[PDB]
């Protein structure tokens, strides 16, 4: 019947539209990988920071090293 | 190849390296003029030959 025949057609209308969701299926399982590549990013460019947002970033945690030398003049 | 700058902070404190350097004669230059001067010595300068 026509009728049948219309409905099939129609079933693979929207194809447009389902691409679109394959896209956010995919996106969704990628993007979580930001995060170790994020970490190892701010980890190389810390030390080229000043000292003063070293600190910041971490609550107060990190200090300079202290490794006995250059000590206050008397 | 030492200079006096290499004791700061490592064997000796800022304000008495000063005071070793000043301590020597230092030729430096050109001047204005094209000739040459001495001086006392600085945090820069290498500890000098005989
Ligand atoms: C059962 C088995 C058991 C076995 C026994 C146990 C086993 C375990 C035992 C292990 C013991 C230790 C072993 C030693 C390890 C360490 C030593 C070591 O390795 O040192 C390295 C050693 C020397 O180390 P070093 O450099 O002296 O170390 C200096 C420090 O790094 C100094 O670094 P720094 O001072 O420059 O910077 C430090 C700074 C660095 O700080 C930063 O960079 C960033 C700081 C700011 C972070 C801001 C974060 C903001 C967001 C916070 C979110 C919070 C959420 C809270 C949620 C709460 C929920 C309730 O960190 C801090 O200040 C501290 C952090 C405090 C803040 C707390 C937050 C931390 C970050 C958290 C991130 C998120 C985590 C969770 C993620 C998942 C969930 C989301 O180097 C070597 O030996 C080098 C040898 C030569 C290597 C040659 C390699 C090959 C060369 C050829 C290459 C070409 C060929 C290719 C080859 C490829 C081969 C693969």
């Amino acid at each position: 019947s026509r009728a049948v025949y219309a409905k099939l057609w129609a079933s693979t209308a929207q194809y447009t539209q389902r691409r679109h969701y394959a896209w956010y299926q995919i996106w969704s399982r990628v993007i979580p990988w930001s995060v170790p590549w994020g970490i190892f990013a701010m980890w190389m460019v810390f030390p080229a920071m000043p000292v003063e947002y070293r600190q910041a970033l971490t609550f107060g945690i990190w200090q300079k090293p202290n490794i006995g030398t250059h000590g206050p003049d008397p | 190849q030492l200079h006096f700058r290499h004791l700061v902070g490592e064997v000796l404190p800022e304000k008495r390296v000063k005071q070793i350097a000043a301590e020597y004669d230092v030729t430096d230059g050109p001047n204005d003029q094209g000739e040459m001067y001495t001086r006392p010595g600085i945090l820069g300068d290498a500890f000098p030959s005989p």
